[PDB]
């Protein structure tokens, strides 16, 4: 029985446009075991309507998932995507950055 | 013809007790998800309307009542057997099975198993192939599961029978979601600065499918080797993500472009410039 920590990927589905409507993305991979609670997150606080997949794993049997959310970013509402796991002392915290 | 080729369910046990056990199951076609399972009514979620193929509402009802008494029997005997076997709680079995489509009409049907996240058997051709990373765990499992010939057999029968009659309704049904060709949209950044004199260019391709596309940062009509490609991730509307990055220092980043080729741009590539 391994573990393994989850890499984090937030981005959004199209370019920064501030005031426009958009996806925003959390991709949680290379994890194990499945157990995981993951929350995406506006300038702290959590929000309500988030839809993810359903439990998936690829060849080298590790776990991912996608959470996603459409949201409308402006000038400085910062978000980011809030994990934990096992692996994990204390939930990780990755901010969505659009320069990246 | 383009698209996933490919069928296949997977399965997740999370076993925290000797009488505590969750199953997680699903439908996939290459990585897009047709079917769903919900665990406590004990049938399938159709994700697509096309998510039968050519099956008859009978023989969808069959199957659901397969993986129903599977689900309950794998459970319910790993319970069991748990000691003999030597397992310590928790852990997790993971289970991924179906068939495959290859050009000339030949199609190859698999089955792998797993146990803490490491393999423990597969299947190849109607025979439990034990891996030695389950050592003699899986020994001991395949010696005894070739002495049910009544789970062996109704295994043999929708791997090698029923799972390619599913793989060419489905690729037929979905022929119009499948071997569709949505464009790529491509937009440029500049990432977290590595150097303190240097650049990190960033490609961005967004919104397309298929899957297969090719980016690379170039130089007229001459490509960069240090052109570090990320992960396909997706988006829920089966679309797909790319970033496609290149550290370099300030003076030359000017004169670099990235080109950007997809099945749905039939030639018409998209080449953008990095403007000083
Ligand atoms: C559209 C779908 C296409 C996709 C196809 C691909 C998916 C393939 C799914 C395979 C699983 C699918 C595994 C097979 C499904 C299990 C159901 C079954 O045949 N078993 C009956 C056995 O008795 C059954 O009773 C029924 C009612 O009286 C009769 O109708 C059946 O003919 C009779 O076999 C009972 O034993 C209840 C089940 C409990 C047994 C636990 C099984 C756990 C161990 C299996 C591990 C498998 C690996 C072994 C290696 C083989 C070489
Ligand atoms: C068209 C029919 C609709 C049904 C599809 C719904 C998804 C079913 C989910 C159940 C998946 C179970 C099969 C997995 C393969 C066997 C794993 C082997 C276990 C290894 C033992 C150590
Ligand atoms: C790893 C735990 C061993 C599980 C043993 C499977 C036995 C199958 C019995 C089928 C009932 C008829």
């Amino acid at each position: 029985m391994i573990q393994r920590t989850p890499k984090i990927q937030v981005y959004s589905r199209h370019p920064a446009e501030n005031g426009k409507s958009n996806f925003l993305n959390c991709y949680v991979s290379g994890f194990h075991p499945s157990d995981i609670e993951v929350d995406l997150l506006k300038n702290g606080e959590r929000i309500e309507k988030v839809e993810h997949s359903d439990l998936s794993f690829s060849k080298d049997w590790s776990f991912y998932l996608l959470y996603y959310t459409e949201f409308t970013p402006t000038e400085k509402d910062e978000y980011a995507c809030r994990v934990n796991h096992v692996t994990l002392s204390q939930p990780k915290i990755v901010k969505w950055d659009r320069d990246m | 013809f383009q698209g996933p080729t490919s069928f296949h369910v997977i399965q997740t046990s999370s076993f925290t007790n000797s009488t505590w056990a969750q199953t997680q199951g699903s439908g996939w076609l290459d990585d897009l998800q047709i079917h769903g399972w919900d665990s406590d009514s004990g049938t399938a979620i159709f994700l697509k309307p096309w998510s039968k193929g050519n099956f008859s509402d009978k023989e969808v009802a069959e199957l659901e009542e397969i993986f129903r008494v599977y689900i309950f029997g794998f459970a319910r005997e790993v319970q069991d057997f748990a000691g003999d076997f030597q397992m310590k709680y928790p852990f997790e079995i993971q289970g991924i099975a179906g068939c495959e489509l290859h050009s000339g009409g030949a199609i190859v049907s698999f089955l792998r198993g797993a146990l803490g996240g490491l393999d423990f058997l597969s299947v190849k051709n109607a025979s439990c192939v034990p891996s030695p990373e389950g050592g003699s765990r899986a020994q001991k499992f395949c010696a005894l599961i070739i002495q049910y010939q009544g789970i062996m057999e109704t295994v043999r029968i929708l791997l090698y029978e029923t799972c390619p009659r599913y793989l060419l309704g489905v690729l037929n049904a979905g022929k119009a979601d499948l071997q569709r060709q949505v464009k790529p949209e491509a937009w440029l950044s500049s990432g977290p600065s590595p150097g303190p004199g240097r650049l990190q260019l960033v490609c961005h391709v967004s919104g397309f499918y298929p899957k297969p596309v090719w980016v690379m940062w170039m130089r007229g009509e001459q490509e960069q080797q240090g052109t570090q490609l990320g992960d396909i991730l997706p988006n829920a509307n089966w679309t797909w993500y790319l970033r496609a990055t290149l550290d370099v220092a300030d003076g030359e980043a000017a004169g670099l472009s990235c080109r950007v080729k997809h099945s749905s741009l039939e030639g018409q590539d998209i080449i953008l410039y990095w403007g000083p």
